[PDB]
RNA sequence: GGGACGGGUGAAACAGGAUGAUCCCGCCGAGACCGCCGGCCGCGCAGGCGCCUGCCAAGACCGCCUCUGUCAAUCAAGGGCGAAGGCCGGGGGCUAGAAGGCGAUCAGACACCACCGUAUUCCCGGCCGUAAACGGUGCCGCCCCGCGGCCGGCGCGCGCGU
């Protein structure tokens, strides 16, 4: 990469991006964007690193994906990131999966500085009807 | 059916992003963009972008007072290889909102439409909670209806009087400070107990098509 | 016969109450009969809170919390050990 | 923008993806809904009742040296209201979802689990008149151990606290 294809360097601060974590019950997504969300620097998923469907949201796959992503973004010239941790939401579980914490620790142990952290789960002030019926999943 | 493509980051270049003069740290950061080709022009594509910035990073210090407020800015004009922004809206964080709530208390939420002298029309949202008297025998802290209506009326009056009509820069300064919250509380505290009183967020509904004099006004230190 | 004086719910001075959905099976339950707990937890598990704080650049930053309310049905609370089947004399105890 | 999977499950397989999906952001459209506060709180004859603002009529309770003077209680016949589903005639069409279709599981599975989906669910006018319509306890009236909590109104006392 030519120097103009990387962020400029200045002593006042460092290169700051924001990472979006999707800690779902069936998959994990690790996504890096600019300060706005209109550009994308690196995107990895847990299903690229396992052969078993039931292991896609596992922590191990999340860590492997995170290491690959930090490699890419470091090559692209990013050093610090903000965090946006998110669950499925939308009249759903509203509880994080097991890959989120693994992703966070993988970022921390990859020599990446941390800024701010916040919940981004989409929650409503009103509810459309969810699936299952009034007797629920009976099994 | 898969194919490989060349790396798109070999034809990129970054721009800096700048904040208004109401704040100390005016370097938001940098944004990438693709070099102009055909009709695509970077100075046009990056024209309207929205950046969410925490108030504690715009004003270093006062972390315990500024860490739970975050407004976002929008670029209006690209010049000198750098992007200029103005106010677009304000909000608090989710954890603070969740922390505000407690069982046994009452919650009041109010919104009013507030126009400006510059042609912006804004909708604001105000939240309040009741508290416990110092020597209250009972555990619950609910109140009667007349008190509730007095509190709503006082909120409307205070909001009208302090924000009835004001320019964007003055409003931004007031929001950066917390004087509107202070007025809301001391007016309400005169009626009853007030656990918390603040502004949840500010939305912009309509603005004029051209804001050039306003942008030139917001982005210089001395005029304000 | 009758097992509980409350008939398994907290319904006083009313005829009907609004319904809720169990968060596990999505069963419809009356609001007065559903089991409710409030939890407060850290976004980052406490094992790596120190690591995150060390990596944090800001000064004096505090770890945000999660504030959620969990609502479960009778069958799911028992299966997940949220409540326990008690003795005839211990059914009257109301303290936690 | 970016480039290879994604969805879903106990585990899987049907539907989606180089015509660029999943993911990030911004705008647009339509129709439902009213969250955390929310409760041995409350209102209503019962059925039932929760966004902002405004309008209309109503109701029980307390306080009173205001008025009338038995005007009352309960009830065949008769009249009115009455969850959800359902029906007729008009509107609307987003979620879910009887019927139907399809993938799994099983000896079989036309069921439970997964996915798609019509009537219905929403509004107006009108029928039907049923529910574990339950406090499984009819309405009016008198006496009655002790302790405690909450809601509304009124009065007493003081060192003035809801
Ligand atoms: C309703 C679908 C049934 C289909 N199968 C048969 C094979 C099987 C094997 C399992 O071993 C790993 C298994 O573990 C969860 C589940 C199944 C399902 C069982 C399903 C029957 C269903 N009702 C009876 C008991 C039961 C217990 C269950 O354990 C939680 C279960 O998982 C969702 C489903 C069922
Ligand atoms: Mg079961
Ligand atoms: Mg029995
Ligand atoms: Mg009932
Ligand atoms: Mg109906
Ligand atoms: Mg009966
Ligand atoms: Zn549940």
């Amino acid at each position: 990469y030519a120097p103009e294809n990387l962020p400029a360097k200045n002593n006042n601060s460092e290169a700051f991006a924001v990472c979006h974590i999707y800690a779902g019950k069936n998959d994990t997504f690790i996504h890096v964007t600019d300060l706005s969300g209109r550009e994308t620097i690196g995107r990895v998923s847990g299903g690229m690193k396992v052969k078993r469907h039931c292991d896609e949201p596992s922590a191990y796959a999340a860590m492997q994906a995170t290491q690959d992503l930090i490699e890419i973004i470091t090559d692209r010239g990013i050093t610090a990131v903000h965090i946006k941790i998110r669950a499925d939401g939308g009249t759903g579980k509203r509880v994080y999966g097991q890959g989120g914490s693994a992703a966070i620790r993988a970022l921390v142990r990859g020599g990446i500085k941390i800024g701010r952290i916040e919940d981004s789960t989409p929650i409503p002030t009103d509810r459309t009807r969810h699936k299952g019926g009034r007797r629920g999943r009976r099994l | 059916t898969q194919r490989k493509n060349p790396d798109p980051y070999l034809k990129k270049e970054w721009y800096p992003v700048i904040a208004p003069a109401h704040f100390k740290s005016r370097h938001i950061g940098q944004t990438p963009v693709t070099k102009t080709a055909g009709l695509r022009v970077a100075t046009d594509v990056i024209n309207h972008r929205v950046y969410e910035v925490n108030l504690g990073d715009l004003n270093p210090g006062a972390e315990d007072l500024n860490g739970n407020t975050k407004f976002y800015l929008q670029t209006q004009l690209v010049s000198d290889g750098k992007c200029l922004t103005n106010f677009h809206g304000m909000d608090i964080t989710r954890h603070k909102y969740g922390s505000l709530f407690r069982k046994g208390c009452d919650c009041i939420d109010v919104f009013m439409d507030i126009p400006t002298t510059d042609g912006y029309l804004l909708r604001v949202f105000v939240i309040a909670f009741t508290d416990r008297f110092r020597f209250q025998r009972r555990k619950n802290c609910h109140v009667k209806g007349r008190v509730i209506r007095m509190m709503r009326a006082g909120i409307y009056e205070t909001l009208h009087n302090e924000l009835g009509k004001v320019s964007i820069p003055v409003l931004v300064t007031k929001l950066s400070n917390f004087e509107v919250n202070a007025k809301l509380t001391e007016a309400l505290q005169k009626i009853t107990m007030c656990r918390d009183v603040m502004i949840r967020r500010v939305k912009v509904v309509k603005r004029p098509r051209n804001t050039m004099e306003l942008l030139s006004t917001m982005h210089d230190s001395n005029q304000v | 016969p009758v097992k509980r004086r409350n008939n398994g719910r907290s319904k006083y001075n009313c005829g009907h109450t609004n319904i809720v959905r169990c968060q596990n099976c999505h069963r419809c339950v009356p609001k007065d009969k559903v089991i409710k707990r409030f939890t407060i937890r850290n976004i980052v598990d406490n094992t790596i809170a120190d690591d995150v704080l060390n990596a944090c650049v800001i000064q004096g930053f505090a770890i945000p919390k999660l504030y959620n309310k969990v609502q479960y049905c009778v069958s799911c609370s028992i299966h997940n050990h949220i409540v326990r089947v008690r003795s005839r004399e211990d059914r009257k105890i109301r303290t936690p």
